């Protein structure tokens, strides 16, 4: 065996051919046919339920930018977050539009977003600005259609990816265009082995609704063409030629119009003629509704129900039909939360680290700064946690003087009422105290 | 019986008919009636 | 995960860094899939793994490259017998969910094919020749469009033709509806949904069908946790003692150091415990004074609710008490 | 592969044809056709209910012009709070039937509405108002109906929209008028993509709706 | 759905209105909404009170402001308190 | 192998002939598309000769679903479900099916331990006990030690115990001054919260004290 | 009847037929209509 040596030896070992991945050997769920499949599986009611909740959970929450810990009141990290939020809300479109544009990974497993920058140079260039401190500054981050990216490059032995390539041929009509991997961001559902497609969540719930769709198509043929209880008539073969008599002709009319017009109604009758073959004892007339003799084998509501429940464990999204239950809740800092809380959890930490190491350091060398740290932007809470439980719990545990206040423990308590950290200057006073 | 939409039609136009409450394509039709 | 090394100089290398003090660190810690590892190498008498092998002939086309154990890390589920591949918790569920996919699909089937109550059509043999007179072959396709075409409607309704042929006794033309006369003899979502229950017991996941119920918790810190947590906390020791054993070791060798101790790597809790319980629980035993309050007793009260250790230096203040 | 550059290098992907969005596959449910497929969705209970309880939610809210965060007592924020409130009040019409106009966009998916100004020059123009400061103000936000907006404008390889044109031949019967980007607001109920016309919350339901109204015209049907 | 319609008013009505104007002043009044309906009282006064009978929480009149809120009632009034003349 | 309703075929043997005419090759090949092919469709339907013979009143072609008269003797899901839960039954670890029930415990400290946990309890004695008499005496051995002991090798709790229970008797007990309060009580009490003995020298303080 | 998509695809072409609110399938279409 070769001797310990540092430095790569092997590779990721992905089944890349052609600048296409082939690691889902289903034909139905790779690059081409993925686009019509997942947008399929979107029509059914439960699938689109799952994925609406999680997107809109995940764009409840608020964002902002703060100093890295161990010099939180340094003066010039303050300056750092403060450039930093306000470059968010400079740009061509809200910061809320943009994170409304990246959940669409929740679908198609992943997203690129293309990174435009601009000088603050206030309205004297292409892109303008509140700003005219002449610093660099983000103008858009612009969605990259999934259904357009094409072919993915990598390097030499198929280590990392280096880039990617558009196709705009059928979009309304260069028209392909190459993008280097330092001038976009990628973000990945889930990205085991590597792999820059990253993994769709509705891969798991691609049978359930495989077998739910058609059996609700077969219930729903069945019942269009149950035909138990129609009218029914039987004539001599004479009576339908085309040479009858006038009045075997005028029979016949009468009997269309009878089938066409009879309803259950108050006046409803018949006087039907009647004749008895005396050789063969049988009515040569007849009036009837067809019959039926046996019963449909299968129960389908049952089994769409069974497959509807399977749909819905998938995503662990069960609280659509069961409701909210008081013991599950989806803020996480409560000690109750639910798994759905949890995963929406990951997705947002994934966004937040994305973020962080990709827009964030370019944006520093751009600028040209070193400053042995980098601002971090953080998220909030889903919603607020319960307030009883808080409260007692505080109350038990500072009675007793084992739990130590401080001012920021009092900022931390007021922000579950959304109040702001503190006023020192406007106290409630003995004017209007009873 | 009703399996043919020209003939559906065509005898919509009888005037001496009694009249049903619903029919088959009430459900799609913008227009109503 | 195979380790690769880098120094840190900055930027003036292959691999680049924040820092420029020019020690060694980690340069990125890469997967090898598993569907390309071939042979696994051991020593004279197979007492332990000395290396492995990647063959790469099929993904997406030198090709084979061998690595020595000391290159990389492995990770078991688990490791009876010291097997290097480990076991996969799949293999508990392997037959359940075979029965369970064959029974699905075979009532799909059944629901596709069940044929009661379409509608049949009887003719005499000569209204189906080619060489047929004109009408036999107007009314044959006026049958073929009544078969594609019926539906029931407001204007459903048959007007056919009846003779009875006076020495058989039977109609000779005939409209009916296919019936049946027996049951499927076995309840398949019965035995669907026991081998669904089968499965999800194999993982000790019942939560996903039952809701989270009260009397269990996900917190490892609270008397209360559920069978998924606590084996939860079993992988997760076996991580930590692998990344310790593993990596920090090595790290120490390469940069020279020998310092007695090595510092190591230890995990969070899932989720916080519960607060009431814990509250009077430390009220009970400190207004007895039967428990010595601590400050690291505060930082670690203070962790349950996501606040630092503690702030020497701005108490709360008088002008803002009632 | 081309080095690193400041400047967008590629598009939306938008699938525009001749002016017209062509996202939706199904015919049903596109531009000439989805004008009548919603109205047919919303006779539904179900969904008139649904769509209905959303809209009273938004209605019941209150606004109110506020100075931003770090300068809450600055006297000129608050007269600058001040003037934006008065100028809510000075419309043409009350700003709840404003708000109330904006929620068409649960059905349709989005809506437009025009600026109009005027100068706050007291009644001695052609709108008038309570103010005679000389400033300027808002005289009214009217909708333009979605069933009238015809065609979509871009820049020169699909990256904004530059305007909308609305074709006024069927109301009621010059009969075009064209109107750019920065003469009116665009709200969207959900804008993925980037696509002018969002996306309607009723293409969810779609399928449930239409096996439910055709089973229940069976069952109707049958007992008669 | 609110806060879409919150940021599309921001960003495209104030913006132009200040340039019409012509007025630069740094920064953009916003305009906010309020609450669909108030919150539970019993949960709300009862987590004020053990977190203030311990001390933990500062007392502010922005609090008092808040809380006042709850019951539909203007922020305060320094100059009219409850009398003496009418408490038993 | 449930076979019922499966559609069959009859016809004259003289079609099933390798000689027959061109037409009735050509009957039977459509017969066999059909079978292969027939699903419940909204265009499922059939057009059938009919014929009956005069002599004998039986249809000679046909067309119906095979049907069967009796039912099955036996449950199998109950039997299989009976057998589970006698599995489940021989190892005392019910609580798979049941879920956790405030009734039971997995600490060996509380008192509401349950039958498993009782049970690893011995399973954990024997591994301590064979470690204790069979490693350490040789390791002392062939050190050439003599000390008149040897430490013992012991191990901790499952999961720990209710904490009101023992919270609420510790306060009960204590105010009385029916239990004499320890350190080592103390170093006990800490230890159900992760906390470690003690501390004695870093107090919390006045400065942070309302 | 309906074992032909060769045949059905011709019996599409009808004019005068009575249009199904569904059909065998609607579920996999695309396009839909």
């Amino acid at each position: 065996l070769p001797p310990f040596r540092m430095g790569e030896v092997g590779s990721l070992g992905l089944k890349v051919k052609n600048g296409r991945i082939y690691e889902e050997p289903r034909q139905a769920l790779r690059f081409p046919e993925s686009i019509k499949t997942f947008q399929l599986m979107m029509r059914d009611p439960a699938v689109a339920a799952s994925v609406n909740i999680i997107k809109m959970f995940v764009r409840k929450v608020n964002w902002r930018f703060v100093p890295p810990k161990g010099k939180e009141q340094d003066p010039k990290m303050l300056e750092r977050a403060d450039f930093f939020n306000s470059l968010m809300d400079d740009m061509e479109h809200d910061w809320a539009d943009f994170i409304n544009s990246v959940m669409s990974f929740c679908t198609y497993g992943f997203c690129v977003n293309e990174k435009v920058y601009k000088k603050r140079q206030g309205k004297k260039g292409k892109y303008q600005s509140k700003f005219d401190d002449g610093l660099i500054g983000w103008a858009k981050l612009p969605i990259r259609n999934q259904s357009t990216l094409d072919k993915w490059y990598f390097d030499e032995d198929f280590r990392k990816v280096t880039g990617v390539r558009q196709n705009l041929r059928n979009v309304s009509h260069p028209l392909t265009r190459k993008l280097p991997r330092a001038k976009f961001m990628l973000f990945k559902y889930d990205d085991e082995y590597g792999n820059p497609e990253g993994r769709s969540p509705l891969l798991n719930a691609y049978v359930p609704w495989k077998y739910k769709v058609q059996i609700e198509e077969y219930e729903a043929v069945g019942v269009s063409r149950d035909l138990v209880g129609m009218p029914k008539i039987g004539l001599p073969p004479d009576y339908l030629d085309e040479n009858a008599e006038p009045e075997k002709k005028a029979f016949v009319q009468y009997c269309k119009t009878v089938v066409n017009d009879m309803i259950a109604n108050d006046r409803a009758g018949l006087i039907w003629p009647r004749y008895i073959d005396p050789d063969t004892k049988e009515d040569i007339f007849e009036f009837s509704l067809v019959s039926r003799q046996g019963a449909k084998a299968y129960d389908t509501g049952s089994i769409i129900d069974r497959y509807s429940k399977q749909i819905m464990m998938a995503f662990m999204s069960d609280v659509l039909a069961m409701g909210q239950s008081k013991y599950g809740s989806f803020s996480l800092a409560d000690s109750k939360t639910s798994l759905l809380a949890m995963s929406v959890d990951i997705l947002l930490k994934q966004i937040k680290n994305v973020i962080n190491r990709d827009l964030v350091a370019q944006t520093y060398a751009l600028n040209m700064w070193d400053d042995e740290e980098h601002v971090q932007i953080t998220y909030d809470d889903i919603e607020t946690p319960d307030l009883e439980a808080i409260g007692s719990y505080i109350q038990k545990t500072v009675a007793v003087g084992a739990l130590e206040v401080d001012k920021e423990l009092s900022n931390k308590l007021r922000e579950h009422i959304g109040l702001p950290p503190a006023d020192e200057s406007q106290p409630v006073s003995e004017k209007l105290s009873p | 019986g009703g399996i043919n939409q020209c003939d559906i039609d065509m005898r919509r136009q009888n005037p001496c008919s009694v009249k049903k409450y619903t029919e088959y394509g009430d459900a799609a039709r913008y227009e109503g009636r």
